[PDB]
């Protein structure tokens, strides 16, 4: 077990991060957040007539529109793969209590029996190769940072200039400080450079849940959310328990007294964590160029834009295999850290910085108020941290890790069960070089698309495919997973970033095609996550700028879903059945007001010039900036609002900085 | 009726056909019976072929309305 | 042209009797009676005529056309078949692309002197060509062809850098191909089908990266150009292989086809589920025109064991990986009678009425024009000889042929 | 050749929509509730005819005024064809025994005749005493 | 050369099959094609007398031999 | 009155279509009607019906459409 030390919230270390101000001390002292999101301004999540609108919506429509994914998990028909009832929650009120994150799933990795290192030593070499290349050619470019992004841990300053001082001083003595950590002087850099420190628990909120109608009596059973307690946590999955949080709304018919219409539970309380940036500066400064690298040197498996972007790569394929990933974060191996740091150093990457990683990569955490009468438990010991808490959200390069080991285990498994004889062209580390290059160049029969956990796969004429069918079959059975690092199933109802690949009768990659999910659109409408906090002059702080945009963008967006317009029918209809009015004109006017609001926000798009400057994708990024923090990469935005969203960082300081960090 | 065929032996065959044997259409009945016209009268009307001129716009032509089909 | 008795044709043109296509001789003239019917439909098209020049030309390199060329010269050349030629090509590809020291010398012939790649400066003192001579100094091919293509490869990766300077052009003629015949030729077609991707992987991927490393503006590069080129080129050689055996893959897919065709027992071989009609092999069920391949298959060889059979495979990939879909060659493809649409036919004959004279033939050319030339050669090496027509004779001799086309109207000639 | 032939229609869901909205082939579909099928049982030299009022065969009570059955089609043609073809049957067979001619055949047909009726006999019980005409005999 | 006749032995006629013709040696497979075509009622041509309606027929040329000009 | 209102609904539908842009979407209910089986299908007079109806497609839509935004 070995508890990760449970220091009281009160601690000087707890202070050193925070600016010891308003939001700082408050966040230290923060109570459990709760509150209906103003799901539309002038419209919370709680309106009962709108709740009946959900009622008609998910009921009458799922009724009319049952899912069309086949046995293989490959998709046909309407292309629905999902209950519409995932709307049906307190989508402003979280399902409570909450999990307590572990410190070591290593035994949990020994339960899923996830491997402690290489399968074959060849595989080791493979690891070393992906590492070899992700740690290879570099063309540094100026770093950039979100405007209005709170410094979070440490100080929680909203000021950009804070982030400036932090990141720049980090550019100045990350060497000295990472050395201090190598010297073990964690708190010295942590209290002078204020580098590193801790994570702060926050929430992702699953907007939906797998509500399941009961034919025999109409029960609406959302998927249960098994979660750890503090003991299951500190005793790395050892003691403690795994358990659903209460889904009930009557507990707010209790507490809030709020009326409880059918099927309307409460959104899942997934938990991200914030953390110090000064080390994330080197992270973006390289990875973002590395992002650009693989997107340039390769893309292919890597480029992510239009469904077209992907589809074109796909229908090509004789065979295609959407992936399905178990708890994507927690499962990341620490021996993987071992090889990371290994070949970092082997390839001259800066040992102090390497120490900086391992610091962050096992950085101490903190729990706020997971339930009322819970948390405010400081965790870990920033003097000898040892956490194996899995992929903490504070890193942005975690995506690199996911995309990594996933692509690994993918391709590997393809060797394992489709192309072992072909491993013969993988004679060594250099062979792994030409190869991996070529595979991410795609000049291979076995194939993939990848983005963190989400991924797919591909195959062709040439002497390897039938085993692809086989491995396909086994995984489709899922009866045993060959993967010793992950529980990777096929996703029945598989998709890639909401690109729901469709199949026809032939069920082929060349058959039917991706669609932008329309149910997902419904989510965008009604089951997203955040409110805006309208009580601020600038929307830059606001979680969710301009929803009306998505309205207009809808065909341009998820009109990729064939049945699109019928969905329009249903929405407008059900709204006339709801508030008895024009959600049409409603949302139109919301769009108009979006243009109004943005109008003063924007200059070069002179007055209300029109929205022609913004890509429909960037339009998606403007109704939805938020996924840019966990979907869109930064460069994607057109430079205008890109800068409205982001601010530049000096190329030079970062340059020489990398020159230090890099083996030159 | 197919089973009836062996009845009755023995073989003819030239002296008297042959037989209709064939029609017994569900379709022709339903097409007229839907209007409750009773198709069966239309049947003999195709026996002699000529319509029996039941002069009424929803009588006579409706018979013929079937005959076409 | 010749003649033979009809009743006695087996005693006459005994080889021509199709029963001969099988080892049949016997007391019996094959035949008998049995079962399963389907007109074998959609034959591969008309490779006859359609002669024209093609341009090797640019280093931007189209593998596809080059493949077509390989089969072309192969039939036309001094060394059958394509198969051995592809082997020899792979050998050369080792001796070149997989033999790095060469490339040092190549860059040395380019910008090579000292402290390469002479910083950011341009200077591309080269005809494409001069490289070609330098490689000609290297290992000779009996059939250079690719020896050009390797140069083309040098161009393709040196194209992003300032060495587009040499750009000239390269040209080569077709060569008429027949019906077209033997499954061994198909073997050539499938190994060439590999060449499509045996080659393109080096023809492609390549590099947009490095300008010339940039390193503003880009770039110094000692052996680094030759480095990055060859080591990647060798790496490109690694992904290339095609793995799957030439004669085997055709032997198997032909096996499944012919036993599908079998009226007598398929036995363990059989039509099945995903064993067949995998949204393409059934198109081959429609491409049953390549019949005869089974014929010589048993004849050229014998039993057609699928050996790498599997049962998932293949199906799966191999029939997918069939040549015509990879479309090299004069392999050609088409519906039915267009290939027959050059068949003459005259029953003639009388009273009996059927037999004594029933001829066939073909409609044909006389574009009278025919040409001649000097073989000018700007530099000695092989046969890259420039030629210019000699119109003064070339026209009139063709003019001399002008009546002659009206003469010997072969169709009318048949009437004879 | 023997038909491929698979076509067979289906009643429209109706109630699921007219729970909301009016349909207009109505009237047409009619009123529509027969029948008082009395029948006698001539037990020796006595009548004892009995009858029953449709609705309670369904066990429902009481009389309904305005329930409106459709006028289902299709089947009419089948059963009619069945009926008329029996007419063809017994006419043919009876004529056959009337002269054909030649004993070996007559018993055949008159034998044939029997099970034909016997056949229908059997299936007629399936028409009834198995839901819901057991109520009728009751 | 063989490839010649077969092709225009396709048109006239899409008649097919034939059998594997194992004989006494040896069944490794041996199956060409057959052509019933359609014929005039006289056969001083072809050892395979099979005029009956039409030749069936073992070899491609006879089709043409029975073919129209 | 119409003997056959049908379009009498449709004219109202037209009233809705142009009053839809304006705030009179308030009434919106629903209207439903059954099919009717048709035969083989027969007579060219029926085709005449079909072609005048073919006109109705555009005899009507011009008022059903254009309309006004
Ligand atoms: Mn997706």
């Amino acid at each position: 077990p070995r508890r990760a030390p449970a220091f009281p919230l009160s601690d000087i270390k707890a202070q050193m991060l925070f600016a010891n101000n308003i939001k700082a001390q408050q966040a230290s002292k923060r109570s459990f957040k709760e509150g209906a999101i103003e799901t539309y301004e002038g419209l919370l999540s709680v309106d009962p007539r709108f709740l009946s609108f959900k009622n008609e919506l998910s009921r009458y429509l799922t009724d009319h529109f049952p899912a069309n994914v086949d046995e293989y998990g490959r998709v046909y028909g309407n292309g629905v793969r999902t209950n519409f009832f995932g709307m049906r929650h307190m989508n402003g009120f979280p399902m409570i209590p909450a999990t307590w994150p572990l410190a070591s799933n290593l035994k949990k990795r020994a339960d899923a029996d996830l491997a402690d290192g290489p399968v074959s030593e060849r595989d080791n070499l493979l690891f070393r190769a992906a590492v070899r290349l992700m740690f290879s050619d570099l063309e540094p470019v100026p770093l950039k940072i979100r405007k209005g992004s709170s410094t979070c841990i440490p100080y929680f300053s909203n000021d950009m200039g804070t982030k400036i001082e932090i990141a720049e001083r980090a550019l100045e003595k990350a060497e000295e400080a990472g050395n201090l950590m190598l010297q073990g002087k964690f708190d010295d850099a942590y209290q002078l450079h204020q580098m590193g420190g801790a994570y702060y628990v926050v929430y992702r909120a699953q907007s939906t849940d797998a509500i399941t109608l009961d034919p025999k009596t109409g029960k609406f059973v959302s998927k249960d959310r098994m979660v750890a307690d503090f003991e299951y946590a500190v005793t790395g999955g050892e003691q403690g328990s795994l358990f659903a949080a209460s889904k009930d709304a009557s507990r707010l018919k209790e507490q809030y007294g709020i009326d409880v219409p059918d099927g309307f539970f409460c959104e899942r309380r997934r938990t991200a964590m914030g953390g110090p940036f000064a080390l994330n500066a080197p992270i973006m400064a390289v990875a973002q160029p590395v992002r650009n690298k693989i997107y340039s040197k390769y893309a292919y498996t890597f480029h992510h834009t239009t469904r077209l972007n992907k589809e074109e790569k796909v229908k090509e394929w004789s065979l295609c295999v959407a992936t399905d990933v178990s708890d994507h974060d927690t499962f990341w191996p620490g021996w993987l850290r071992d090889l990371i740091c290994d070949e970092l150093l082997n390839m001259g990457y800066a040992p102090w910085w390497v120490k900086l990683f391992e610091t962050s990569l096992k950085l101490p955490v903190y729990v706020g108020a997971p339930a009322p009468e819970q948390g405010h438990t400081l965790l870990g010991d920033p003097s000898n941290p040892d956490l194996e808490v899995g992929l903490s959200s504070g890193q942005g390069a975690t995506d690199l890790m996911g995309t990594l080991l996933m692509s690994i285990t993918y391709l590997v498994m393809q060797l394992d069960h489709t192309a072992p004889h072909l491993n013969s062209r993988i004679k060594d580390m250099p062979s792994a070089c030409r190869f991996l290059d070529s595979y991410w160049q795609g000049h291979e029969e076995i194939r993939q698309i990848s983005k963190s956990d989400d991924a797919m796969l591909g195959w062709t004429k040439g002497r390897a495919l039938v085993g692809g069918h086989r491995l396909f079959e086994m995984l489709k059975e899922g009866k045993v997973n060959p993967s010793p690092y992950m529980k990777i199933s096929y996703e029945h109802g598989g998709a890639f970033l909401g690109d729901i690949l469709l199949y026809d009768s032939r069920r082929e990659p060349g058959s039917a095609i991706f669609v932008g999910n329309i149910n997902s659109m419904l989510n965008n409408q009604f089951s997203p996550e955040y409110g805006v906090q309208s009580g601020v002059r600038d929307r830059s702080k606001r979680k969710r700028p301009f929803p009306g945009l998505a309205w207009a963008s809808m065909k341009d967006t998820y009109g990729a879903c064939p049945i699109y317009s019928d969905v329009l029918e249903a929405i407008e209809r059900c709204w006339w059945n709801a508030f008895g009015e024009s959600y049409r004109a409603y949302r139109e006017d919301m769009l108009k007001r979006d243009t109004l609001e943005l109008s003063r926000y924007v200059a070069s798009m002179a007055r209300q010039a029109g929205l022609a400057e913004l890509t429909p994708i960037d339009l998606e990024v403007l109704a939805d900036p938020n996924k840019l923090q966990y979907k869109w990469t930064e460069a994607d935005v057109s430079a205008n609002i890109h800068e409205v969203l982001m601010h530049g960082v000096s190329v030079e300081k970062t340059e020489r900085f990398l020159r230090s960090v890099m083996p030159r | 009726r197919t089973a009836v065929y062996e009845a009755v032996s023995q073989r003819g065959t030239v002296n008297s056909n042959g037989a209709e044997m064939t029609l017994g259409f569900p379709s022709v009945v339903e097409r007229d019976y839907a209007l409750d016209r009773d198709p069966m009268v239309a049947i003999a009307a195709l026996r002699t072929g000529i319509v029996d001129e039941s002069l009424e716009a929803r009588a006579s032509n409706d018979l013929k309305r079937s005959m076409f089909n | 042209g010749f003649n033979l008795k009809v009743k006695d044709l087996n005693g006459s043109a005994r080889g021509l009797t199709q029963a001969f296509a099988i080892g049949e001789l016997k007391n019996q003239l094959s035949v008998g009676a049995l079962q399963l019917p389907l007109q074998f439909t959609r034959t591969f098209s008309a490779s006859m005529t359609s002669e024209l020049l093609w341009e090797v030309g640019k280093g931007n390199i189209d593998p596809v056309m080059y493949a077509r060329l390989f089969f072309q010269y192969a039939q036309a050349g001094g060394a059958l078949s394509v198969d051995e030629l592809v082997n020899q090509f792979t050998e050369y590809h080792q001796s070149t692309a997989c033999n790095p020291e060469i490339w040092r010398k190549l860059t040395a012939y380019i910008t090579g002197s000292s402290n390469r790649a002479i910083k950011a400066d341009a200077v591309g003192k080269v005809p494409p060509t001069a490289i070609l001579e330098q490689l000609r100094t290297l290992a000779p091919s009996e059939h250079e062809l690719f020896h050009h293509i390797t140069t083309d490869f040098v161009c393709h990766v040196l194209s992003p850098l300032g060495f587009i300077l040499p750009d000239a052009a390269y040209v080569y003629r077709v060569g008429r191909t027949a019906t077209y015949p033997n499954f061994y030729a198909l073997v050539d077609c499938v190994r060439a089908s590999d060449l499509r991707r045996m080659l393109t992987a080096l023809s492609s991927v390549d590099s947009k990266m490095l300008q010339a490393t940039f390193k503003a503006k880009g770039a110094l590069a000692p052996a680094l150009i030759s480095q990055h080129l060859a080591n990647a080129a060798t790496t490109a050689f690694e992904r290339s292989r095609g793995n799957f055996d030439a004669n085997a893959v055709v032997s198997s897919v032909l096996t499944i086809l012919g036993r599908l065709w079998s009226p007598s027992t398929p036995k363990e071989l059989d039509p099945s589920a995903r064993l067949r009609n995998t949204n393409g092999i059934d198109q081959l069920r429609s491409n049953l025109a390549l019949f005869i391949a089974y014929q010589d298959m048993v004849k050229q060889r014998g039993r057609a064991e699928v050996i790498f059979s599997d049962e998932e495979l293949s199906s799966t990939i191999i029939p997918w990986f069939i040549e015509a879909m990879s479309e090299v060659s004069p392999f050609k493809l088409r519906p039915i009678n267009e290939t027959t649409s050059y068949i003459g036919q005259t029953s003639a004959i009388d009273h009996m009425g059927q037999p004594s004279h029933v001829v066939v033939y073909e409609d044909w050319q006389f574009a009278k024009e025919i040409t001649a030339f000097t073989p000018v050669k700007l530099a000695n090496n092989s046969n890259q000889r420039f030629l210019d027509v000699e119109p003064g004779i070339s026209d009139r001799m063709s003019a001399t042929l002008a009546p002659i086309g009206n003469t010997f109207a072969v169709s009318a000639f048949v009437k004879n | 050749i023997q038909p491929s032939e698979v076509l067979q229609a289906k009643v429209l869901d109706l109630a699921n929509h007219t729970t909301s909205i009016h349909i207009w082939p109505w009237h047409e579909a009619s009123t529509e509730f027969a029948y008082e099928d009395a029948y006698s049982v001539t037990i020796r030299n006595k009548r004892y005819t009995a009858e029953v009022k449709e609705f309670e065969l369904l066990g429902l009570g009481q009389r309904r005024e305005r329930v409106r059955i459709l006028k289902p089609t299709v089947a009419h043609a089948i059963i009619q064809m069945w009926y008329s073809w029996f007419v063809e049957d017994d006419r043919t067979l009876a004529a056959a025994r009337r002269t054909s001619r030649d004993d070996a055949e007559k018993l055949a047909i008159d034998g044939r005749r029997m099970q034909n009726a016997v056949t229908l006999l059997r299936k007629i019980e399936m028409i009834g005493t198995t839901g819901i005409g057991a109520s009728a005999v009751h | 050369y063989y490839a010649a006749v077969m092709h225009y032995a396709v048109a006239h006629n899409p008649e097919v099959v034939v059998s594997e013709h194992q004989g006494v040696a040896a069944e490794q497979g041996s199956l060409y094609l057959v052509w019933n075509v359609r014929t005039e009622l006289r056969i001083p041509v072809g050892y395979n007398a099979i005029e009956g309606g039409s030749i069936r027929t073992p070899e491609p040329l006879e089709a043409i031999a029975y073919n129209k000009p």
